[PDB]
């Protein structure tokens, strides 16, 4: 019987069934509420709307996201995504697939626990299994060694592994991640004029900023650039008409990756934080980890992001190591392919957590030998 | 309203303040308790010093 | 030589010399011009009237804010108000004094450029220097330490402070203010049968909200109260006779600064931003960010609204620390007051923005160095 | 003329005059810098603070050791530590005073040689000289021979001696010390939800550690008991509020010392290289050694250390030889205390290393002879 896998997230749903080469479902982990009033009588109006319609009635709702910083914080609204993926999006049963749920390294283990209990309780599964990401981005990537950098909505953490053996002791984890830079592109368009204090217009920013950002080689001569002539300036046009044309927060938005000062953090870029766990690797494997930075996530998805990430860490490596940023182009989804992946091996067969051993042993299994 | 706002505050605390007095009497309690549970592994470790060495001094 | 200190505000200018305990000078910031007809030949009829001239005439006039949010939309009018209140408020020669002008945080830079311009070009003062308003705040309230809620006519903004360090990633901006209370008021005064639709009616309605308007420390239990009795009802007197007797409109209106869902926005109370504004800041500095709330500006005068404030930051908080809400009785001129004492400094006389400056670098010389 | 001694460490200054019985001044050896703007004009900014005023103000502080393994890599910043141990804190003129500084064995020569020539260029001290942490450590305790384990907040170290000869073969430097236990338990707490990762936040949880945290005497054992149970939870109070209630971290973090594998290092425990330490010296003075084991610093402070440190030797040594922990109440001080005892000798007033003799030789002058 085929699983199911189900990487979460904390800004997209991504599931699909193991052995396809893309998710069959992206929505979206969104719950949405009405707001106003509701006048028309006999209109069926729902309790609450979630994923994408959600996203298309957002007018009128205020959205919430159940997940925050790779933490699940609302337990029903995670329920309610959950039912959504299995009943409405994949149209399944849920008591007839194991399921592979996905997790960030270095988070409580009070999530895990709630993750397996809610799977195993509230929906029947015969079997699941809860992966760490950077390990599935590893496996679709096609190789076995490499420190992976995934960046999502929520999380940025290095991994690094080494012919299939993972450093516990050097795994970096950041908290800025896409939504922290949603939010500082929303303070950052005020000085131009442009007001977003909604959730619908936090949407519409995020928009923005996944159309018109990209990170800078050189930041001070871009800076000095886009201050000189005004080609770097281009427009959007939010829907309502009412276009508006940014320039430089094109960007100084992304650029909070490599100086995490802007929003007021005082940890380091992303760049210095994958030497660092590198350089916290035994001496033997850190040339073959240079050579393998491997890139993963949407916040990855920045144009000249792969450039400036090289350019950086060059100049921070030995002069005479092989820096090789590898950023596939489908590296939104590698998380998904890595677990479809993963999810159909037959040697994989023996690793699921069986209900029955559930039933032994209470949640607490999940992490004691899985 | 400040009055009436500060004094069920108060009262409350007066509430704690019952109970965390209860806990500190009963840790005393357990204080002197365990001292002289301490005291009884004292003459314990001692006698079966004494045993030790004098047995040991035998042997 | 003396500088002048300049509170523009979107509801009152308050002008004075830098050194005095009050400011000399406070009239509405507000622009009318004639609607009707003018019939008597001689009359000698102005083409526009400011101040509180446009006050008194304020029957036959259609007034006009040219400050909206915190926003210069006017700037032919404000070129006015300024003229008004160079010239014959203060009655001095702007050539002959350095100006302290105010503004509010994270507002567009063209409005402070735009200021900077206008003074230096069609007032020709020899320097100037734009500050803000929360800092001048805390200034005025004698403490190196604090969080500091500002609530005048346009906007609502916290600033924390640390022995003289502001966090500037935890300034949180909120756009309801006096005049939104004002309107709101306007709309729930028709449910008993009083209509105010004009301009001049709109100031009829300014001068109720400053009359009648306190804050209710339970808002339900004061409303079934005021539904029970009739002990809460006051009267007011139009300036034509025809009294009017208010209820629960009377909490009902400042309620929406706890409330804001009142008026149809999305965002939290003010309780709730400031508590938030906090738990944005170091856990090291937020246990003496707790003790010194410092209230500011006309919108925090309403009686009652201290205790409501610290009854529910208290709820928010841990119930260990100490919130202590700061409400000087003179918190309407704290602006003013702390611009002054600012201003008259000796080691800020090297923080003007000269003339020359001004002519080697452009307008943008004002956020770009000061 | 009376003396100063200056043990530095890694984690603490402590100065005083030789002759005393405990130190003067304890203070953090740590550097801050202001991160956040500053706004208030005229609040007298200080560039960078030291000691235990950047610990106060570490809020909006960033904070930085200039010696992180024992080895001063910050130059910059240990000379501004000992401008402030003499200026402020002893308040004494350098000019006057022969100093006796401290270094842990087996680091490179040029710390020692920049820490004279720092002495006798920029304080123009009389004479110097730099001793070893151990033998202090022994001075302090009465005693000629013994292995002494050494464990500060950078290095630990076992000295074997006998009759006053030092085995410099048999000397074992290990780099595990209080610093990693800090950083360990910081990454262990993520697991129940708390997440530290400010500096400041660094120095709270190094007092969590400093409070809550015990050697249990068998690991396994406690670990069931404490999955069992739950009466080894305690509590503590943020300085915010914010109670934590910590489990198994309690004596999961010290046990790192007895298992460096939880931090990923290759090594043996602190028992094992002790006793390898042992079986690494001449047969005959290793039954005296198995008896005269001497604990000194801070990180041998937790409670029930040597009651395990007794144990593991005793089931590692012959079961005839009588294993004898020694641990002082005063442990964390002994450094200091030998090193005034040390200074205050007659017969030792022949080996300071006179100005003369360092203008005749250089800086080399201080390991080539003394
Ligand atoms: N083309 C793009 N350019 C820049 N950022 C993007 C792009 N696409 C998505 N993002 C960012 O990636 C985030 C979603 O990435 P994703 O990997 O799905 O997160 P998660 O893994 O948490 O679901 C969004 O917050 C968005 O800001
Ligand atoms: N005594 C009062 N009670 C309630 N509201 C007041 C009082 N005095 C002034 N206000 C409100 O304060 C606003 C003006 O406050 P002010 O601090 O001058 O604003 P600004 O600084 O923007 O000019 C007015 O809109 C008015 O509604
Ligand atoms: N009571 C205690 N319990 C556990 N650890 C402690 C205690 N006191 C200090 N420490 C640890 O000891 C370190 C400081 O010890 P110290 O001997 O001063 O080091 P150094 O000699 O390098 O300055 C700190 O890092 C702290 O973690």
């Amino acid at each position: 019987t085929t699983a199911l896998v189900c990487d979460n997230g904390s800004g997209l749903v991504k599931a699909g069934f193991a052995g396809d080469d893309a998710p069959r479902a992206v929505f979206p982990s969104i719950v949405g509420r009405p707001r106003h009033q509701g006048v028309m009588v006999g209109m069926g109006q729902k309790d609450s709307y979630v994923g994408d319609e959600a996203q298309s009635k957002r007018g009128i709702l205020t959205l919430k996201y159940p997940i925050e910083h790779g933490i699940i914080t609302n337990w029903d609204d995670m329920e309610k995504i959950w039912h959504h993926t299995f009943y409405n999006e994949l149209r399944v049963a849920p008591e007839e697939h194991p399921t592979l749920l996905t997790e960030a390294p270095l988070n409580p283990k009070a999530n895990r626990e709630k993750m397996t209990q809610i799977m195993f309780e509230t929906f029947n599964v015969p079997a699941m299994y809860v992966a760490i990401q950077a390990v599935l981005s590893l496996y679709a990537s096609g190789r076995t060694t490499g420190i992976v950098l995934d960046s999502g909505d929520g999380v940025t953490h290095n991994v690094p592994i080494y012919e299939g053996y993972a450093l516990p002791h050097a795994i970096m984890r950041l908290d800025l991640a896409g939504r922290d830079l949603t939010d500082y592109l929303m303070k950052i368009l005020t000085e131009r004029g442009y007001s977003f204090v909604t959730t619908a217009e936090r949407e519409i920013v995020r928009d923005i900023k996944e159309k018109l950002c990209y990170v800078a080689l050189d930041f001070e001569n871009e800076m000095a650039t886009a201050a000189s002539s005004s080609s770097l300036e281009k427009s959007y046009e939010l829907p309502d008409g009412q276009v508006i044309t940014i320039g430089n927060e094109r960007f100084r938005c992304p650029e909070t990756l490599f100086q995490p000062s802007f929003i007021g953090m005082e940890s380091a870029g992303i760049h210095e934080t994958t030497y660092n766990s590198i350089m916290k690797c035994d001496i033997d494997i850190r040339k073959d980890l240079y050579a393998n930075n491997v890139l993963s996530g949407g916040t990855t998805m920045y144009p000249g992001i792969a450039d400036r990430m090289q350019k950086e860490i060059t100049a921070l490596a030995p002069s005479t190591m092989k820096i090789k940023i590898i950023a596939p182009p489908e590296r939104k989804y590698s998380v998904w392919i890595g677990g479809s992946i993963l999810a159909s091996l037959s040697t994989f067969q023996q690793m699921w957590i069986s209900k029955q051993e559930y039933d032994e042993a209470g949640p607490s299994i999940v992490h004691r030998k899985c | 309203h400040i009055a009436e706002d500060a004094d069920r505050k108060y009262e409350e605390v007066a509430r704690k303040l019952v109970i965390i007095e209860s806990d500190l009497e009963r840790a005393e309690e357990r204080a002197e308790l365990s001292e002289g549970k301490c005291a009884e592994l004292e003459e314990e470790l001692k006698t079966v010093t004494n045993n030790l060495k004098s047995l040991e001094a035998q042997a």
